[PDB]
RNA sequence: CGCGGGGUGGAGCAGCCUGGUAGCUCGUCGGGCUCAUAACCCGAAGGUCGUCGGUUCAAAUCCGGCCCCCGCAACCA
RNA sequence: AAAAUGUAAA
RNA sequence: ACGCGUUAAGCGCGCCGCCUGGGGAGUACGGCCGCAAGGCUGAAACUCAAAGGAAUUGACGGGGGCCCGCACAAGCGGUGGAGCAUGUGGUUUAAUUCGAAGCAACGCGAAGAACCUUACCAGGCCUUGACAUGCUAGGGAACCCGGGUGAAAGCCUGGGGUGCCCCGCGAGGGGAGCCCUAGCACAGGUGCUGCAUGGCCGUCGUCAGCUCGUGCCGUGAGGUGUUGGGUUAAGUCCCGCAACGAGCGCAACCCCCGCCGUUAGUUGCCAGCGGUUCGGCCGGGCACUCUAACGGGACUGCCCGCGAAAGCGGGAGGAAGGAGGGGACGACGUCUGGUCAGCAUGGCCCUUACGGCCUGGGCGACACACGUGCUACAAUGCCCACUACAAAGCGAUGCCACCCGGCAACGGGGAGCUAAUCGCAAAAAGGUGGGCCCAGUUCGGAUUGGGGUCUGCAACCCGACCCCAUGAAGCCGGAAUCGCUAGUAAUCGCGGAUCAGC
């Protein structure tokens, strides 16, 4: 769903979303960097380079939206608009200013003659200023939430390391080593992921058990 | 790598065939892997005595095995004994009578084969690979060549990285067929790796 | 399965068939002769060393 | 509500008046060049024309209404 | 008197 | 060091200005000046392990000069388009075994994948094993035999062969080569690592280059020689020289092809003859072709011209003339090149399993893409017959002239040959009459149908030929690209290596 395919090879940065049964847990360990030891096919003389990459797979996310605000609360107020305007100005609260309590926005409407038409370009207008507002409380946390997990810098990062003259991966974090590799490199993943998963699980009882 | 075989070169120009005998077509390759299976019997126990060269003849079943090496005082065996049981060997794995011929080298530092198989155990015992040659070559042109040439290859005594260097002294023509010569490998087969030792020695060109 | 094959090359088979060539000095399958019993470098090997008879280099 | 504007192969533009007429530029995929990439040369791929319904024998096109986009007055003494 | 570039390991 | 050298950067002295690692910075701040633009004076924090000066060696240049390469030019024939062949990417799948990657991976390792080969796959089995030295041993006994299960391998299973040192009154002899049966050393690996290596190759490149010795120059890295003039295919020479020589290379010596002869005189040959019985068959003869050893032949050796020398440029005669054409022959080195899978080899791993065996599938898969390549579009061509002319090779496993069966491949009958004797044997183009008349054709021969031969245990996957129906795309190929300078390109045929067969 999103991709930059740069120049030679890759893509350069890749966004896919995967459907189907229990794709969180099965590539729900995959997040963070991934060291690889060859050499490139940039390479100009024989010599071995160390690479990397960043794995940030986040699960799904279902959204929001009530059929908006609680009128209720709603405190609406009427005024005399201020400026120039004289007799029916002056003379006629044609102003207008509605507050969201439990939120704590204000916002007003002496944009126009009328107070209907104030009253509702205030309550739509007020309609983004509290979703539209608050959809930045979202991607804030999936922006940070993301920084933390996918670890910015490279080469440095553990995880897991692809060793190509040798044919060996190794994950860390649990320390599987198998010299098997590119089996899992063609997409048997698995003699490697399962190990992860019981490892994982294997302190996880060691927690209100322990 | 593209230097060719200086003894298949003059294969019939100067160096003679180690199997001297005729054969017929659905039986050549019979008496030949058995007849074969002689050196390999002879390397395995004339080492130590200095097996450069083997000339195997045939006649009708009848061989005629006929060696060459270092001072043979060791196929004498007890007064007689290695040049017996060796023969006793001989015909005893192939069904055909066999013979004690051999004979010896005049002067061993002018033999490759031979040459070479000092030095592939002499460093092969760790020795001072460098001077193992400068000073082979000067055993070989001290033991009156026309010139010298002597090779290894491979990790020497360390450099993981493994090299291949060589000194020599005198004169080598090889691409000259005229020239008389003499080539022989030998095999350095130390703890840390397996190397390789040639070595030429320029005699005259008859 | 190395010299399991070796044996089983010379070995008697089930067939007139499961019949195949196999160097008796290296062990090669393809590109063994029947003239000699040998692979193309075995042969190649020891023709260099004189130990092949009256096999000398081609030119022509 | 009210006036008037444009929605068309992934981006950006013609084709609407005058009713049978998918155009250009990138971009894309596939062939070359070059040690390699771009540049560059050579072929192809790709949209029921916003959307309901409309009139004609047919709708990019003529035609009414919400759905969009966009300048858009609304003077309120 | 034509034409851009080559990251990061001895 | 470069260089400076009475026009000092020499040897001396007097006096001023200025420097004390790179960047930060001629900045910021303060002061001074200026209309402004700016100028003068002029720090530090931070930061790095260097910045820099000359000089040597190479590489590189959209620098020069001098040569050369089928490099371009000149010319002829291709691929790129089609269909098939085979190879690689991809994809794929139970696996679609591994490796090769710009020239220098892609009809490459494969010079023979149905089983085999076989590393892959699935499922049946194996546990000191398919193989090697051995050990203690329940006991043996070469072993011909023989049975039920199952796809086989294997689990089980019933028969004694009653032999084998040396003496058992004897009723046990004990051992023994192999052997069965347990167990201790075990083997076994196509498992990783060519970036731990050997060996062998590939390549720039058969390029004309690379160096060493002493001497000499230079504080030195280094230079000199190897540079220069001519010259050649060439570091080939000749001259010249602070050089004199030396090694590795080029040439050269070696092999086919051209000329000539000595020799050899069948199983080849046939000019003359008897022949004649229709004739190289008989006698006949090595004279010629043939075969295969040993040889000569060319040396700028001869002449006009040019240079001092090397050498060059022309014809002379000669089969051949400045290297006559062709092969083999790959310098110190480079590419962290290819190969642990041919093999060897230090490590690391696997150990009722990565090892060991058989059955079947796959290595031949097809939404796609490039390599090498066969076959074509036709009239210089396609078809039917008559019909000549080769050459290197192959085989007493076999090569199969022959009659027979036939539409055929083939089949059954066999005569020779261990091969200068007998076979593969028609070499095709070509020649000669017919034949077609310009069309998706009597081109082209893809695709598919029905029926057959052949070899194998057996042609579903998955074989190669034979016969009849089927008769596709293709009407000369965009961009681009490829081979090749004389018996060469082009085009026609034939043989062999691996090989049951292909
Ligand atoms: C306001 N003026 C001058 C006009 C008159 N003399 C003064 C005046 O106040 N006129 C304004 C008075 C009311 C008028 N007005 C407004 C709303 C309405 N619904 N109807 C109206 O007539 O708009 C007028 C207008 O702008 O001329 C200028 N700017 N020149
Ligand atoms: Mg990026
Ligand atoms: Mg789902
Ligand atoms: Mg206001
Ligand atoms: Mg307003
Ligand atoms: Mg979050
Ligand atoms: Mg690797
Ligand atoms: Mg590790
Ligand atoms: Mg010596
Ligand atoms: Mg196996
Ligand atoms: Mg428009
Ligand atoms: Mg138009
Ligand atoms: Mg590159
Ligand atoms: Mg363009
Ligand atoms: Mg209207
Ligand atoms: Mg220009
Ligand atoms: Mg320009
Ligand atoms: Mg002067
Ligand atoms: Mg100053
Ligand atoms: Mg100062
Ligand atoms: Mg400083
Ligand atoms: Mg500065
Ligand atoms: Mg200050
Ligand atoms: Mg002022
Ligand atoms: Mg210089
Ligand atoms: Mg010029
Ligand atoms: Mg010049
Ligand atoms: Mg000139
Ligand atoms: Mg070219
Ligand atoms: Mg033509
Ligand atoms: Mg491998
Ligand atoms: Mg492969
Ligand atoms: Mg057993
Ligand atoms: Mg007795
Ligand atoms: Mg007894
Ligand atoms: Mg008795
Ligand atoms: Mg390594
Ligand atoms: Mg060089
Ligand atoms: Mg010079
Ligand atoms: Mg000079
Ligand atoms: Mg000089
Ligand atoms: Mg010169
Ligand atoms: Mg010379
Ligand atoms: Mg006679
Ligand atoms: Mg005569
Ligand atoms: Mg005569
Ligand atoms: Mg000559
Ligand atoms: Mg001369
Ligand atoms: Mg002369
Ligand atoms: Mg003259
Ligand atoms: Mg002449
Ligand atoms: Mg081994
Ligand atoms: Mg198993
Ligand atoms: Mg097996
Ligand atoms: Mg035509
Ligand atoms: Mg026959
Ligand atoms: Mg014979
Ligand atoms: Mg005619
Ligand atoms: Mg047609
Ligand atoms: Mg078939
Ligand atoms: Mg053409
Ligand atoms: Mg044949």
């Amino acid at each position: 769903m999103s991709a930059s395919e740069g120049e030679h090879g890759g893509y350069k940065e890749i966004i896919a979303k995967i459907s189907g049964d229990g794709v969180y847990g099965r590539l729900k360990f995959e997040s963070g960097g991934h060291r690889v030891q060859r050499v490139p096919a940039t390479e100009s003389q024989g010599r071995i380079h160390t690479s990397a990459c960043t794995v940030a797979v986040m699960p799904e996310l279902p959204d929001a939206e009530l059929p908006d605000i609680n009128p209720a609360d709603l405190r609406i107020d009427t005024f005399r608009s201020s400026g120039a305007g004289g007799q029916h100005v002056n003379t006629t609260d044609s102003a207008i200013r509605i507050t969201h309590l439990p939120t704590g926005i204000v916002v007003e409407c002496q944009d126009e003659r009328s107070q209907h038409k104030n009253k509702a370009k205030a309550l739509s207008v007020l309609g983004a200023r509290i979703h539209a507002a608050e959809m930045a409380k979202r991607q804030q946390a999936e922006a940070s939430t993301r920084r933390n997990l996918l670890g910015s810098g490279d080469r440095s990062d553990r995880n897991r390391t692809y060793n190509f003259p040798q044919g060996r991966v190794t994950d860390h974090r649990i320390n599987l080593t198998l010299y098997r590799l590119d089996e899992v490199m063609e997409g048997k993943l698995d003699m490697l992921i399962e190990p992860i998963i019981q490892e994982h699980q294997a302190d996880q009882l060691a927690a209100l058990s322990e | 790598g593209n230097k060719i075989h200086p003894i298949g070169f003059r294969l019939g120009i100067t160096r003679d065939w180690e199997s001297r005998w005729y054969a017929g077509k659905k039986q050549y390759r019979h008496l030949l892997l058995e007849d074969q299976r002689i050196r390999g019997l002879l390397e395995k126990e004339l080492y130590s005595a200095g097996l450069a060269r083997v000339d195997i003849e045939r006649a009708a079943d009848n061989v005629a095995v006929t060696v060459h090496v270092a001072k043979p005082g060791v196929v004498i065996g007890r007064g007689g004994e290695r040049i017996r049981v060796l023969r006793e060997e001989l015909a005893k794995l192939t069904g055909k009578n066999v013979a004690l011929n051999v004979q010896e080298v005049q002067n061993p530092n002018l033999s490759a084969p031979l040459v070479a198989q000092r030095v592939a155990e002499q460093i092969e015992r760790r020795f001072a690979v460098r001077r193992a040659i400068k000073q082979a070559v000067q055993r070989v042109m001290e033991s009156g060549a026309k010139g010298a040439k002597v090779i290894v290859s491979g990790r020497i005594g360390g450099a993981e990285q493994a090299r291949t260097e060589w000194a020599a002294q005198g004169r080598v023509p090889l691409h000259t067929l005229r020239a008389n010569i003499d080539y022989g490998f030998a095999l350095a087969r130390t703890t840390y790796g397996v190397l390789g030792v040639k070595a030429y020695i320029f005699l005259g060109e008859v | 399965a190395r010299k399991a094959l070796i044996e089983k090359a010379k070995r008697t088979p089930k067939f007139k068939v499961r019949a195949y060539t196999r160097c008796v000095r290296c062990g090669r399958a393809r590109s063994v002769y029947r003239f000699f019993g040998l692979c193309r470098i075995c042969l190649r090997e020891l023709a260099h060393k004189g130990q092949l008879p009256g096999v000398r280099k081609a030119s022509w």
